[PDB]
RNA sequence: CGAGAGCUAACUUCCGUAGCCGAGAGGGAAACAACCCAGACCAUCAGCUAAGGUCCCUAAAUGAUCGCUCAGUGGUUAAGGA
RNA sequence: GUGUCCGAGUGUCAAUGCACUAAGGCGCGCGAGAGAACCCUCGUUAAGGAACUUUGCAAUCUCACCCCGUAACUUCGGAAGA
RNA sequence: GGAGGUUUGGCACCUCGAUGUCGGCUCGUCGCAUCCUGGGGCUGAAGAAGGUCCCAAGGGUUGGGCUGUUCGCCCAUUAAAGCGGCACGCGAGCUGGGUUCAGAACGUCGUGAGACAGUUCGGUCUCUAUCCGCUACGGGCGCAGGAGAAUUGAGGGGAGUUGCUCCUAGUACGAGAGGACCGGAGUGAACGGACCGCUGGUCUCCCUGCUGUCGUACCAACGGCACAUGCAGGGUAGCUAUGUCCGGAACGGAUAACCGCUGAAAGCAUCUAAGCGGGAAGCCAGCCCCAAGAUGAGUUCUCCCACUGAAGGUAAGACUCCCGGAAGACCACCGGGUUAAGAGGCCAGGCGUGCACGCAUAGCAAUGUGUUCAGCGGACUGGUGCUCAUCAGUCGAGGUCUUGACCA
């Protein structure tokens, strides 16, 4: 039993493995009743507008 | 399905009432007797298959006595049997109806309905003793 | 060589003469002849039809005008027949006739991620004697040292699903003529609905 | 996967519907179907099972009663299609009383005080 | 495989699957709008219509329908004598959710549940 | 190479003797401490050679002359047969 | 793991047992999805029934109270909940 | 006289800062000195069944009792129950019976402590895989424009087994009994793929029934806990076998042993020395699946065109996101996204359950009947715009050169 790696990992493969990572920026999108950014399909979290005002703030 | 350990109950009167299967075969009625072979790993007897059985309890006074080697053909599954129409049988108890190596039974009458497909095998001598088929 | 495309609708019971079967509904809607593909302009003798039509304003304009080379309103499947050289339209009807043999070919039904015992018909190992790979497990996997390699091509964990899968013999039951439907004795495979073909049999045994 | 505007249903039932027939309404009580066989050789024969009915089981041309007899001492029973050929009639012969669809528990009875109410 | 169940466990077993939907439709009903995790309501859109149609017919078997799952008294007769009569003229589809987005501790895009 | 021990086995064991290796780089032997060539003070985009080579890989005669083998022998043994 | 004391009710021959619950006390200080292989604790299983295997190991099966009935053997008590 | 290295060995070369050891189980793959099957020669081969040698490794080679066993014996079958290799294949895969740690006992040896590869009971087998390798699934980039879709198959896999019966034909053969080759037709076994109509399994809250105890004030009616379904009784869709359908093949080509045609070297003879034809379950092709990262990057059909200053708005056209899917771990794939039936709901139907509440009546009551083929409702088939798929955002071409041909 035990497994274990065998020769320590090198800075340059590590590094190749590390390279899906890479984050995903959010599509935002601006509330077209307010000022401010949204995400899509979602209320604008500074207005609160999804068509009418949605939520309370 | 018939495995070996299966012990089915004798369908006649030959004297034996209980014998323990110990081999599914695959021959069936030809013109020299019962045939050999048809391959020798095939492991579910259905109804109409010969299958070699231990004795297992018999009665005093029997033309098969207890221990002895029989070749039994079965008359009575507890599994399912399909028609070529669409019909199902089962029987509440498995049993079998042991013979001599022409097809011919060994008891003088079979006790108990006999599935029909006996009477596509061929062995008519074992039909003609039963007082139903299906 | 003919064929035709259809999708699978279901299975049912079936009474030719007194004999109950299991037969499966194919439907092998009309098929428009979009392309006619010539050696002699292609390479290779064959032909692509379509099925299942699409709404038009659901079409890229290069597949409206692949479609509109040929008079024929866009479809959502073309498919190519290879030494098929029907006219007109390939309607089911007269590509077959009652009982004979036509092979079945559809996308077989994904299982996903399976096991070994599921996938190759592995054996198991004890369900109680000691283990701790009480089912599922491939066990070992090599000899030893001499060739240090598991073979290539070894059974494994894997994608057992949504394979092409051919299926020979199949006969024709029966044929309705004016619904475009196609009885075929026994199964054929994909979940229902999905895209199947039916063709002449690849080998006609005597 | 093609995506056809469809009635699945509709298209089955329509082939499923010639060969559809049906015959006496019931469940649980007792029956005497008059079947041919006609595995003798050539020639045709009636036969007639007569026990208790302890399931129906389908719709259509899928559709199948079970029945349930003993006949010489063994416990039999079976399974016949509404659409069989091979099941020229059926007739009652008499309702039962019963609290449930299924009546497995008749298996393990296998008394005379394990009938049907009437 | 599910190659056609429906659906979901909540990472928990049958009786708790049944009083989570029970009591967020019991919630859902008390006051009109929550707000939850976005799984869980599109999980109890379905429940809770199921329940305001059974409420629908009227009579003390539908309310004793209702009764049985919804077991404060106050919230049936709210369901009962005052929302379900009210969507009279629905057919069906007496709920909506938006979503409000994502939230910091677990990093769940929450949602709200309305009528 | 010469003996013993062994089975006229052993990348076997024990002695005699010469050389290499140990302590030895360089060319050859596809590769390879031992074999064949040849003992590296340093530097050169100079020349002749050793062993070994000269069809392409790959440096250098698809060299010359009399044959020999049509077996891929060449590129894995023998008693024996033809 | 840690000595002593008190430790309610319903039902069940009895009980400090078992199930639910009073009082009282708590949800065990990562969460949310999803519903692959595989693994751990589990539920049901056609037909067959120990064929499995070192071994029926494990998992079934048996299950409380009342009545009837219980052997070889015995140290006369018991075996016996045969 | 050789061969092979599977036996008991010899030798002592790597490994004592560790190369886990016998048997089983699980996976396998290779040799061929071939157990079956296929093609042959000779036979003391009439026939049939054989013997023995040659060519042949495609596939196949059973289940149980005894023992830790390998083996061997036996049961009962078989076309046949092949022989060996792969660390006597396989413990970071499993057991742990054998043997080989501590207890103990017996025999034997020792005065004794103790002992034997003699025996006997018992005795801890270590959640986390870096690399290569293996099965799956994506991301990037490439393929001299940017794109949607159909494709040719370089080249790679899987499959490959056989028995029995019948016709020929009770003919050839044989004194007789027995009893054929070749060809033709059928039927199973094991294995494989697919499938879920049938036969069944299961379907953890779809329906019902049961107990205790709590709770909704009480009765009725219900809920909770009794499992992580309290127990039981059935169970649709899915998923599945024991369940169904399909399969192995024919035709072709070149071949092995072998059998011959023409025919010399020797005016004969000889299948070969030139030449040619016939001949296997094997080789190539034929069946099913993959595949142009076949950087040798292939073809065809169609679309957008030629914008402004390697960059930027953009076309053709993808994506993000939303809603889902018989697609799935994630990704990916497929569908719908308001010129919309995508899912949910709602309505109708299907199927499961099996006669709901309540009220009436009967009856001391337990309970029975009617109303009630009821009531209830997961996954099933359709309709329907009632809810959510709003708004938007992001990316995405102007196609190098040289030579040759055709056009003004
Ligand atoms: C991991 C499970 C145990 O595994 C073990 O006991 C595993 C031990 C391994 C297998 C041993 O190594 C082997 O020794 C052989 C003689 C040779 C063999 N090959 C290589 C030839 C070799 O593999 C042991 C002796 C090696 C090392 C690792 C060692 O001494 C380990 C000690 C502790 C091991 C573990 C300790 O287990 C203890 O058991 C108790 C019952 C637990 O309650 C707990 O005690 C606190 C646990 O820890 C001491
Ligand atoms: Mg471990
Ligand atoms: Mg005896
Ligand atoms: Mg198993
Ligand atoms: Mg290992
Ligand atoms: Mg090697
Ligand atoms: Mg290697
Ligand atoms: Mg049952
Ligand atoms: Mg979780
Ligand atoms: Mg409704
Ligand atoms: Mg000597
Ligand atoms: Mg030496
Ligand atoms: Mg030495
Ligand atoms: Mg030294
Ligand atoms: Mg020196
Ligand atoms: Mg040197
Ligand atoms: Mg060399
Ligand atoms: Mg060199
Ligand atoms: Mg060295
Ligand atoms: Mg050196
Ligand atoms: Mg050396
Ligand atoms: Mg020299
Ligand atoms: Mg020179
Ligand atoms: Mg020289
Ligand atoms: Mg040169
Ligand atoms: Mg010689
Ligand atoms: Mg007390
Ligand atoms: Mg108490
Ligand atoms: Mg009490
Ligand atoms: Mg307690
Ligand atoms: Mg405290
Ligand atoms: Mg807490
Ligand atoms: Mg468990
Ligand atoms: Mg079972
Ligand atoms: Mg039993
Ligand atoms: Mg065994
Ligand atoms: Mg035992
Ligand atoms: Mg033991
Ligand atoms: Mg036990
Ligand atoms: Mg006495
Ligand atoms: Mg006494
Ligand atoms: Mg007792
Ligand atoms: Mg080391
Ligand atoms: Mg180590
Ligand atoms: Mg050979
Ligand atoms: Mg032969
Ligand atoms: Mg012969
Ligand atoms: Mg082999
Ligand atoms: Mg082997
Ligand atoms: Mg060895
Ligand atoms: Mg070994
Ligand atoms: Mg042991
Ligand atoms: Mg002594
Ligand atoms: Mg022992
Ligand atoms: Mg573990
Ligand atoms: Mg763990
Ligand atoms: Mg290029
Ligand atoms: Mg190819
Ligand atoms: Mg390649
Ligand atoms: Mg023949
Ligand atoms: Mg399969
Ligand atoms: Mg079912
Ligand atoms: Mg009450
Ligand atoms: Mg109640
Ligand atoms: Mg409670
Ligand atoms: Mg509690
Ligand atoms: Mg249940
Ligand atoms: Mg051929
Ligand atoms: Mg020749
Ligand atoms: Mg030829
Ligand atoms: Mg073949
Ligand atoms: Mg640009
Ligand atoms: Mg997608
Ligand atoms: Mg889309
Ligand atoms: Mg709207
Ligand atoms: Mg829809
Ligand atoms: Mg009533
Ligand atoms: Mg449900
Ligand atoms: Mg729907
Ligand atoms: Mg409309």
């Amino acid at each position: 039993k035990h497994p274990v790696p065998k020769k320590k990992t090198s800075k340059s493969k590590r590094d190749m493995r590390r390279s899906h990572h890479a984050l995903t920026a959010p599509n935002l999108t601006e509330c077209p009743q307010c000022h401010g950014k949204k995400l899509s399909h979602h209320i604008c979290p500074n207005c609160g507008y999804y068509d009418g005002r949605q939520v309370l703030a | 399905m018939i495995m070996p350990q299966s012990r089915l109950d004798v369908a006649d009167n030959s004297g034996a009432r209980e014998i323990m299967c110990i081999r599914v075969l695959n021959s069936g009625i030809g013109g020299k007797g019962l045939t050999t072979g048809g391959g020798g790993n095939k492991r579910y007897a259905h109804v109409g298959d010969i299958i070699v059985a231990s004795v297992k309890d018999a009665a005093p006074r029997g033309a098969v006595k207890a221990g002895d080697v029989v070749k039994a053909v079965v008359v009575r599954t507890s599994h399912a049997i399909k028609r070529a129409d669409g019909s199902t049988i089962r029987f509440d108890r498995n049993a079998a109806v042991i013979i001599n190596n022409q097809g011919e039974p060994r008891g003088t009458r079979v006790f108990g309905p006999v599935a029909r497909e006996l009477r596509d095998r061929r062995f008519m001598k074992i039909v003609s003793l039963a007082p139903e088929v299906l | 060589m003919k064929g035709i495309l259809g999708t699978k609708i279901g299975m049912t019971q079936i009474w030719k003469n007194d004999r109950a079967i299991p037969v499966t509904v194919v439907l092998a809607g009309p098929c428009p002849i979009v392309q006619r593909k010539t050696a002699q302009t292609d390479g290779y003798e064959a032909v692509q039809i379509g099925y299942a039509p699409k709404a038009e304003r659901k079409v890229n304009k290069p597949m409206q005008g692949h479609f509109a080379k040929a008079g024929v309103a866009p479809t959502r499947i073309l498919r190519e027949f290879r030494g098929f050289a029907p006219d007109g339209d390939s309607v089911n009807v007269d590509i077959f006739a009652e009982g004979e043999k036509i092979d079945a070919t559809g996308t077989s039904k994904g299982k996903g991620t399976q096991g070994v015992m599921k996938r190759w018909n592995f054996a198991g190992g004890p369900a109680s004697h000691g283990s701790k790979k009480w089912h599922r497990r491939p066990g070992s996997i090599g000899q030893r040292k001499t060739p240090g390699r598991v073979y290539k091509g070894k059974r494994m964990a894997g994608h057992m699903g949504m394979e092409r899968v051919t299926v020979q013999n199949l006969e024709v039951v029966e044929i309705r003529a004016g619904e475009n439907l196609i009885l075929v004795k026994g199964a054929i495979p994909g979940a229902n609905g999905g895209l199947v073909v039916l063709r002449s049999a690849a080998k006609a045994s005597a | 996967q093609t995506h056809i505007k469809i009635n699945r249903g509709e298209l089955l039932r329509g082939i499923e519907q010639d060969h559809t027939r049906q015959l006496p309404d019931f469940r649980p009580g007792d029956t005497v179907r008059v079947d041919t066989k006609v595995r003798e050789g050539n020639r045709t024969r009636s036969q007639a099972f007569e026990g208790v009915v302890i399931a129906i089981n389908g719709s259509g041309s899928r559709k199948s009663f079970t029945v349930r007899k003993i006949s010489f001492g063994e416990g039999v029973e079976r399974v016949f299609p509404f659409a069989s050929p091979l099941v020229n009639q059926v007739t009652i012969v008499e309702r039962g009383k019963v609290r449930r669809a299924k009546l497995y528990y008749l298996r393990e009875l296998r008394g005379k005080a394990a009938r049907i109410k009437s | 495989m599910r190659h056609g169940k429906a659906g979901r466990k909540l990472n928990r077993n049958s009786s708790a699957r049944v009083a989570l939907a029970r009591a967020q439709a019991t919630a859902l009903l008390r006051e009109g709008r929550i707000q939850t995790t976005l799984t869980k309501a599109k999980e109890l859109r379905p429940f809770v219509e199921q329940l305001i149609t059974t409420a629908k017919g009227g009579d003390l078997h539908s309310r004793r329908l209702v009764a049985q799952d919804i077991h404060d008294k106050d919230v049936v007769r709210k369901v009962m004598d005052e929302v379900a009569p009210k969507y009279a003229e629905r057919p069906g589809g007496y709920t909506r959710i938006l979503r409000v987005g994502t939230r910091r501790g677990d990093g769940v895009t929450m949602a709200l549940i309305e009528l």
